[PDB]
């Protein structure tokens, strides 16, 4: 019953491959049905936001080598922004999973109950998160995509210098 | 540090 979702990624407008994902529907429904609606663009128009509700074209903002690679801020690009598909944001649903391992999907927040867009995949396990951030997927292929971002250059906000965005994006 | 934050980063 587990959706697959993908993400083809460019690093400066080169195409770098695509990583794909499963979620873990089982234990974060509400989680994992906001990703996969996100990667498709099926639910239109975020209310808050007034942006589509859609991964396609947002960028990876925030790469910390040996911790973790972010995005999903698609109305800012920079972790100011997101929505959920729900409108605004939504409970943190399971901490079930722990973060015991590199290439877990994991949702970024802004504190308790504050689920949007944002996540993030670990490069390294990074259990301090646990009980703060929801993890809900995990990478099965494409790790050597998520390594090529996480090696990029960042500015003084961790930004990456070569834009890494999704060109393309969905559910198979 | 090590956090995932969306608005205010902290160390
Ligand atoms: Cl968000
Ligand atoms: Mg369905
Ligand atoms: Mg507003």
């Amino acid at each position: 019953q587990r959706p697959r979702c993908f993400f083809d990624i460019a690093i400066n407008n080169q195409p770098a491959g695509r990583v794909v994902f499963e979620l873990f529907s089982d234990v974060c429904p509400k989680t994992c049905e906001n990703f996969r609606c996100l990667c498709t663009g099926e639910k239109g128009t975020g209310k808050s936001t007034q942006k589509p509700l859609h991964y396609k074209s947002c960028l990876f903002h925030r790469v910390v080598k040996d911790f973790m690679v972010q995005g999903g801020d698609f109305s800012e690009g920079n972790g100011r922004g997101g929505e959920s598909i729900y409108g605004g944001f939504f409970e943190d649903e399971s901490f079930a999973v722990k973060h015991n391992k590199e290439f877990l999907l994991s949702m970024a927040n802004r504190g308790k109950d504050t689920n949007g867009s944002q996540f993030f995949i670990t490069t390294k396990p990074t259990p301090h998160l646990d009980g703060h951030h929801v993890v809900f997927g995990q990478v099965i292929s494409g790790q050597e995509v998520v390594r090529e971002i996480e090696n990029q250059k960042t500015d003084a906000a961790s930004k990456p210098f070569a834009e890494v965005r999704i060109l393309s994006c969905g559910e198979l | 540090x090590l956090l995932v934050t969306a608005g205010l980063v902290l160390a």
